[PDB]
Parts: C-alpha cells; structure tokens; sequence
RNA sequence: CGCAAGGCUGAAAAAUUGACGGAAGGGCACCACCAGGGGUGGAGCCUGCGCGCGCGCUACACUGACAGAGCCAGCGAGUACUCCCUUGGCCGAGAGGCCCGGGUAAACUCUGUCGUGCUGAGGAAUCCCUAGUAAGCGCAAGUCAUCAGCUUGCGUUGAUUACGUCCCUGCCCUUUGUACACACCGCCCGUCGCUACUACCGAU
C-alpha cells in the first residue's frame, strides 16, 4: 500500500500475494488487497488446517471427531497418510484428502451403502 | 478429476457473486479517485465513509490497472486465452444421416484444429466425461431435421457456457461438384465479427471466437489467405468463410469456400453440455409482449 | 378449438381448422389458451386434415379450449330512408317487432349464458422423487420413509 | 379516483364456465387455477433442482455416524424388486425376549 | 456482407484473438536465453522483493510445498 | 486442388495477380477478353449463389451445371409481394 | 438559437521493408494412397431445397413360416393423460349423461411341424467410415429456437479391415528469427520493383 499507486513492482507483487493466497486458499477472492488487510487471519489459517477442512468436506462429522480420526490415522492426502492434525490442506490438495487403504471407516461407508467388496 | 472440476467451478461462482458485491462498492470508490484528481465535490456518503477511504488507500491500483487495461477479467477464457491452442470436436446427434454427417465434416474443416468423432453409442454424460478426460476446449454438437441441419451446440470446457442455437438457410459444402470444389485449405484463419455491441454481444464473440486457435501477430494484417465471418442483423448472426487473394494493394478478390449459416441463439446457459440444470444467462423470450420487438446482441 | 394430444409445450390442436391450407395461411399466429397461456401456431399436421401444432409457454390441460384472436372488418349497410312526412314513408320496423310479427324466437345459446361454477378446491399431489437420484443424494438430505 | 365511477363503473364481469358438451373433461382452467397448477409445479421443481444439486455435489468418501445405525437406500440389485430410494425407517417395533413374551402370553 | 469483408481485409482489421507470450508477467522484455529522491523508490522496491522473498518461502513451506 | 490455389492459378493466367512487370515487359504487352474471363471467375469460385448437384445427372444421353439461383429468385418474389 | 449547411462540377498509394514464382526437404489428412465395410442412385411414399434433386420411411426369402418352452434393460410420475365420428335404445319439459353395435421390450436360446412356391438387395457414378466405431434392435420423452411426414435421448447385440506411407491427390511449413552444451549442417534459385550514384540520348 505504501508504494506509489502506479507502481510496476507494486502492481507485480500485488498480483503474486493474492494469488499465493488465493491458492493456498486462505483469501476467497484474488482482486482485493483489502483482503489482505482485514481478512487474512489466523482463523483462516486454522480453518484451512486438515481436521476443519475434512469437517467441512464431511469426511467426518465434528472437528473433535476428525481429529479423532486422523490420530487414528484413517486420513491420507495424496498418497501419503498423515497423522498430524495440523497439516495445512491447501486448494488442490481438498480435492486429495480420502481414506486410507485398509480403512475401517470405508469399510464402514460401503457397508452403508451397500457395495461392500471383500476383494 | 472430478472433484477438481466441481470445486473449481464453485469457486468461480463464489467468485463472481464477490466480483459483483465489489463492483457494487467499486463503484463508489471511482468517484473518489476522480474527485481527488480533478477537486470537484464529492457526496458526503462517499466522502464520509471511513472504512472507503481505509481500504481506498490499499486498493487504489487496480482501479488505475483496470483504467489502463493492464489487467484483464475474471473470466473462463482468460485464463488460457491466446496460450493454448483450443481443440475442439464436432459430433452429431445418435443416429446420423449422410448429409449431417458430411456438414459435420464440413464445419469440422471450417476450425483448423478441430476433430470429428462418430457418435454410434455414446450416452452424454460419458461425452462430457470423455471431453474433460482429454482436455478438450470445446464440444460442438448438431441436430438435423432430416438430411438439413437445424441445431448447433457450442459449449466450453471445463465447465464454461453452452451456446445453443437454431441454423437457418445452410447451404452445404457436400452440395457443389468436386470439379468446382475442392480441399479446403487448413490455414489458421481471419476472423470479423459484424454488430456486436451490447455486453452479450461481446459474450458471444468471446465464446465464438475462443474456438479458434490464436493468430501469430508478427505480421497478420498482411499474411494469411483465409476469413470467416460472423456479422448479425435482428440477433440472428450470420456466418460465412472465404478464401481470398490480394490482387493488388487496393483490391480483393473473395472466394466462398464453407458452408453458410444464418444461426439465431436462443440459450446462453453458464455450465456445461451435461448441466440441464444450470443458471442460464439468456434465453430467447418468445411469448412475452415486446421479446419480438426488443432486439439484443 | 380444442387440444387433442397434449405433451409438454407442444399440443396438438384439433376442432379450430378445416385444412392444411388454412394452417399455412395461419402460421406463426398468436394463439391463446382460455387460462392465460400464450403460444403460436407452429405447424401444419399432415394424417388428421385440419389439426396443427402449436408450441405453448407451459403445458395446458385437455379441459382448456385454445382461441385466436383475429379482427374481421365489418362494413355499415348503405340503406338510406327519407322521412317523408307529409307525402307519407314506408318506416323499418326493429328486430324485436319484426321477432313479435313473424313469430321467431330470439337466438340465445345456452353455453353463452352465465351460470355459477362449482371449484372444487385444487389439492395437488405431494412430491415424487425418483429412484435414481433418491439413492444417490447424500446421507445428510437423504429420505427417510417408513 | 373511486367517487368519480358510477356504480356501473364497479359492476363485476361475470366468468363464463366449460360448455354443456365438454363438462365431462373437468372445470375450464382460468387464470386463478392457472396459477395454482403453476405455482405448485415451480415448488416441485425447485425442490427437484436442488435435490440434483445435492446428488451431484455429494462426496464419495462421506462419514456420518448415522451410518452405523440405519440401513442404506442400497440398490435395486441389492434390495431387489422392495426397493424406493428412501431409507427405511423403523416403526417402533422390536424382536422381544422369551421372558416378556412369556410374562404376555400368561395375561393373554 | 461480402463488401465489409472487403473493407476489413483491405484496411486489415481482423478480430482474432492473437498468440500472446506466456512468460509476459515475468519476463515483460522478452529477453533471449542464450550468449548475451529517486533511490529512497529503490530502496523501498528492494525491501519489498526482500520482504515477498522471505515470505514466499515461509508460506510454501507452510503449505508444504504444494504450490 | 484447392479453391485458393485454383483461384491463384486462374489470376495468374489472366494476368491479374502476377509479378511486377518491368516498363520492357508492358513494352511487349502493348506491342502484342479478360473481363469477359473474371466473370466467369467470379461466378464459378462463389459456387453457393446458386443451386447445385453434386452427382450429376443420373442417366447420360448424348445430345447437341446451373439449376437455380436461390438469391435472384427469392428477391425477385418479394419484389412481386411487394408489388 | 448558433455552427455544421456554398458545387474547376456532371454514376460505373507505399517500398533500402514491396509483387510473383521454381527447386529441395519435412509434417499431416478416410475432403489422400492401401485393406475392407456401408450409404445414396432401381420400385413406391413424403418433409425440404430449386417437373428435378437428394434426406429419411416402406416393400423386395433362406438370414424361411407355424406352434410351443425359457430368459434378459435404461432413460421416463404437473389433481395429469384420453384416436375418430356415427346406427339405435335408456333416463332425459329442454341442454346432457349412460348402454349396445359399425367403420413390464425387441432381440436371443432350446424343442418340434412344412419345404424355394410375382409367395428376387438395386448400373455408371458419387459420398461416408478405423473400437463399444460400422451395422441390427426395440423402449421412453416432445423441454420458449427446430422437430410429429419427425426430433432427441436411452439401453441391448457388436464384427471385418487399416492403424503403415507421403508413391498418387492435396493441405500446411521450413530456406529469417525463438537457447547454450554433445552431435550434424554449411554461403537454395529466378523475373522484376524501390533507393543512391555514374555517365548516355534528344526536344524546351
């Protein structure tokens, strides 16, 4: 903000702070340094932690018990299984977070719908 | 994939309803900036407003940008507008007929990038699903009455509009003999847009001229040997695809070399081919008082 | 006239016309359902001589009669009595003394004449989801019928 | 205004009813009826846009804990010819021990 | 119609979207990879590239380098 | 071929479209028709103004190709309807 | 309100950057070759386009007819849907309502009975087509444009032959640029324009 307003270096990195944020999912528009000022926030940081951004998804029901179940340790994001509720999910990464391989709790979701394959 | 796709497009639909809550404050934030250049008075609404002025002071610049046209809008084209060369496949409804399917080859030869793919078999959805499997940029399906097109079906990948509209007076390629014919040449073409002025006008020009692939811009005012032309009178737009040489600096000899349409749109629909269910962006009014007499594109 | 198959938008209208020529004379007229709805007359209808297509702007029932609106010139009678008094004049007479004298009844239509409607109250039936899309929906909006 | 109208002025238009050779297909839809059907269809197919809306927007990998307690709406090959897509619910009724049944069939 | 592609092709304007560069945002000169006050704004600038640097860095390794 | 090449070949045969001929080489042209030619390039490379078969004709006699002009027909009716 | 709003007049250039080619070498194409398949074109019906033309539809027999047995889908639910018009009679002062007459598949599989019998699968051309594609089959809908002489979905059964090459027909492009190591190549060719200078020719 304290740059000249016509500013070419001002104007490059007021693009590439919104959309670094933007990506990383904490600003929900990327045309706004206001954004910036008064809605970047640590509880937008804490809401795009993992057990939130799953209570949000509904892979669980509750926060309390989604980071029940990624202590358990059902949770993978990607390929990898996490078992730190505090991993920062990013934009492209809630489109990664599913369960686990051998997972009692898809056993439990196909058992409820009924395509319960044992192979 | 799919998951990808049905968040991204959330999030531009929640990205649009903020663009039109910040249009509706930036509005009132240009007023301040011209007042403060020029000294002329201001409203006390505008002048008294704390937070305006608090977050004016951060978001000066892209007003300036947007004034000098540096940035461009938030857009389903504009994220890969003259990057990308955008592919494209023609097909038919279920059971062609020989015609339709030679004015699909016909209109698949009209975009040098283009493919044709038979139908036979292919439920819609499995389509779409195809389309956003291999990346395509656009869809473009026709219906026949019998052996005479009257339907095209223009929609953007991965999730932009579908413009869906009625032809009218197709005279096809498959008509003329090979004697008179011949191969069409596959240049990247020229292309004139005729009449276009209201906001949706420009819509459509957008969603019809991101069909096909970019012109290098090193020298195409003098260079290329090909144009197709899409000029509207009565928001019925009217298309035909020439073949010129230049015979002197002051003259221009055109050859009619593709079919000619006189399409009208009747659907703009914000979603894709499979979305029937989508929020539509117009829709040709029949049956009001004043939809035959108000004229839009 | 009088729907005869009724799909969603396009009905096809029976008892209006006589023939295919009439329909082609008609074409593209702004035809009228009796309830409000608006529509025009699309096409002529080939097996049964004298019915059409028309594309409504919802869907109407088999009870509706669908009218068009057209605007016939009528032109005034070029009769022209001088009051003669004193010579003596021959006076026209009025319809209801020409109905008294000759002895006929007066026209009158029993569908024209008004009478009192009995509505019952419409209730509608409730909501029928489909199979398909009611096993797909998630478990939050899922429905649960005993 | 309303003083400058004659009582002929405010004289109501009669509705004409279905002929004497129609009455049989029903009443003669007018517009007060008109709006009812259509009013009550916009409401059927607002709720059926976003019942799709929730359908398709519905995550593959969702867990409530419902789920260890109701039975599914399954498939047509699962449930087999008995299937609606509704779950089923219960009605009250439970499989009673022999204590309680022989304790009923005494006072029976 | 034929008349006002005449006129378009001979005063050439054509209403093509052209091949723009894809690297216009970083590289605006469009420089070739091969052999080749006023300083209170530039100090300003640079702290403000030092600054984006450091918190580029932070923020990738925040969200783990998913970026 | 093509419409453009044949276009350019038949330019270049009458003369229209060829390189820049130097004051000897009109010297020759003026010491040795071509509207009547343009014509018929004009009509026969703008083939949709009229009505065409693509196979020809079904049944070859031998005794001693153009079946309509839609435009000129539909004018010269709303002329009449005008009229 | 002021300017615009006074007719050497009477219809049909730029260039040191330009104009047109040729030869060589690449890339691609069911508008190309190659191997096959399928239409249309023969008879009848009809939308449409301008008597003609195609696009659909139907009939045309070994892939047969008759009688049985068994076994398979998917999209589809607006108190809403109905094919005519009539001979009579009922109850109808009259308008009507009644009654009786006249005009969730196809396919497939299995088992038997009879046996080519006006009871004949489309010429030259021309076009299209490479995997759940060609082709057969039915069921459903009728969505503000188009479409009942049909349109669009949806399931079912599901092959032959290419999947190589630029030889033919063409289309695009290199011979300037756009990156640097290895490695390779090694001044493509013609007819004119334009500019600068030099001298020539002959009238004023």
């Amino acid at each position: 903000s304290l740059l000249p307003p016509d500013n070419e270096v001002r104007r490059k990195h007021e693009t590439l702070l919104l959309d670094k944020l933007y990506d990383m999912g904490i600003l929900s528009t990327k045309a706004k340094l206001s954004a910036v000022e008064h809605n970047v926030t640590v509880s937008a940081f804490a809401r795009r932690r993992l057990p939130v951004v799953m209570t949000r998804l509904r892979m669980a029901e509750t926060v309390q018990a989604a980071t029940k179940l990624i202590e358990q340790g059902h949770v993978r994001v990607g390929v990898e299984e996490v078992r730190d509720p505090a991993f920062l999910v990013t934009r492209n990464m809630e489109d990664f977070v599913t369960w686990t391989v051998g997972s009692k709790i898809k056993q439990n979701i196909m058992k409820y719908r009924d395509k319960l394959d044992d192979f | 994939m799919l998951r990808k796709q049905a968040r991204q497009r959330r999030d531009y639909l929640y990205r649009r309803a903020l663009l039109l809550r910040d249009a509706e404050i930036a509005e009132k934030r240009a007023k301040l900036r011209a007042a403060l250049a020029s000294g002329k008075p201001l409203d006390p609404k505008i002048a008294n407003d704390k937070e305006l002025r608090k977050d004016f002071d951060y978001d000066v610049s892209r007003d300036i940008a947007k004034e000098q046209g540096e940035i461009d809008i938030d857009d389903e084209y504009s994220e890969l507008s003259g990057i990308v060369d955008p592919r494209v496949l023609v097909t038919t409804s279920r059971d062609p007929s020989s015609r339709l399917m030679a004015f699909s080859k016909e209109i698949r030869l009209m975009f040098p990038t283009a493919i044709r793919l038979n139908r036979g078999n292919l439920i819609l959805p499995d389509l779409v699903m195809s389309a956003q499997r291999e990346r395509l940029s656009d869809i473009i399906l026709l219906h026949e009455h019998r052996g005479t097109p009257t339907a095209i079906t223009i929609s953007h990948f991965p999730h932009g509009p579908t413009l869906m509209a009625s032809l009218h007076n197709v005279v096809l390629r498959a008509d003329i003999p090979k004697s008179i014919k011949g191969t069409v040449s596959e240049s990247y073409p020229h292309l004139i847009f005729e009449g276009f002025r209201t906001p949706l006008g420009q819509r459509v020009v957008k969603i019809l001229k991101h069909l096909f692939p970019p012109r290098d811009p090193t020298n195409n005012a003098k260079s290329g040997n090909r144009v197709i032309t899409f000029v509207n009178q009565d928001d019925c737009i009217e298309v035909r695809h020439h073949v010129y040489v230049r015979t002197n600096y002051n003259s221009v000899e055109l050859s009619e070399v593709g079919p000619r349409f006189t399409m009208r749109p009747f659907s703009i629909t914000m979603g894709t081919l499979e979305n029937k269910d989508a929020d539509v962006e117009w829709h040709l009014s029949q049956y009001t008082r004043t939809g035959r007499k108000k004229n839009y594109f | 006239g009088t729907p005869w198959k009724i799909f969603k938008n396009t009905a096809f209208i029976k008892d209006m016309f006589n023939s295919s020529l009439e329909i082609a004379k008609f074409e593209g007229a702004a035809i009228r359902t009796v309830s409000g709805i608006r529509g025009q007359i699309k096409r002529a209808l080939s097996k049964p001589e004298g019915y059409f297509r028309a594309t409504f702007e919802d869907k109407i029932l088999l009870s509706d009669i669908v009218i068009l609106k057209a605007w016939y010139p009528v032109k005034p009678k070029q009769f022209y009595n001088p009051a003669t008094n004193l010579i003596g004049w021959q006076s026209m007479r009025l319809t209801g003394e020409i109905r008294r004298a000759e002895n006929i009844p007066t026209p009158q239509n029993p569908n024209s004449t008004y009478r009192k409607i009995e509505r019952p109250e419409r209730h509608f039936n409730p909501l029928r989801v489909p199979k398909n899309l009611a096993a797909e929906l998630p478990f939050k909006s899922q429905i649960v019928q005993t | 205004m309303s003083s400058l109208r004659h009582a002929i002025q405010r004289r109501a238009h009669k509705e004409r009813a279905q002929p004497l050779e129609r009455q049989r297909l029903g009443i003669l839809e007018k517009k007060k009826d008109y709006r009812l059907r259509a009013r009550d269809y916009k409401k059927k197919q607002a709720v059926l846009k976003s019942l799709r809306q929730k359908a398709a927007e519905r995550n593959e990998d969702e867990f409530y804990f419902g789920m260890m307690s109701r039975k599914g709406p399954g498939s047509a090959l699962t449930r087999g010819k008995g299937f609606t897509g509704t779950v089923d619910g219960d009605r009250g009724n439970k499989a009673l021990s022999v204590e309680t049944v022989r304790l009923l069939k005494t006072q029976d | 119609i034929e008349e006002l592609i005449k006129r378009r092709i001979l005063a050439g304007e054509f209403d093509e979207v052209l091949r723009r560069r894809p690297d216009m945002f970083g590289n605006p000169h469009g420089v070739r990879r091969g052999l080749v006050a006023d300083e209170k704004l530039r100090r300003d600038e640079e702290e403000i590239k030092r600054m984006w640097k450091e918190i580029s860095a932070k923020l990738d390794a925040l969200s783990s380098w998913h970026y | 071929g093509s419409q453009l090449k044949r276009l350019k070949a038949s330019l270049r045969e009458q003369g229209l479209i060829g390189p820049q001929k130097s004051k000897k080489q009109k010297r020759q042209n003026a010491n040795d028709q071509k509207a009547e030619a343009l014509k018929s390039i004009r009509e026969q490379f703008n083939p949709f103004q009229f009505k065409t078969n693509a196979r020809g004709p079904k049944f070859e006699v031998t005794t001693n190709v153009i079946k309509g002009r839609p435009e000129l027909s539909r004018a010269r009716s709303e002329e009449k309807r005008r009229q």
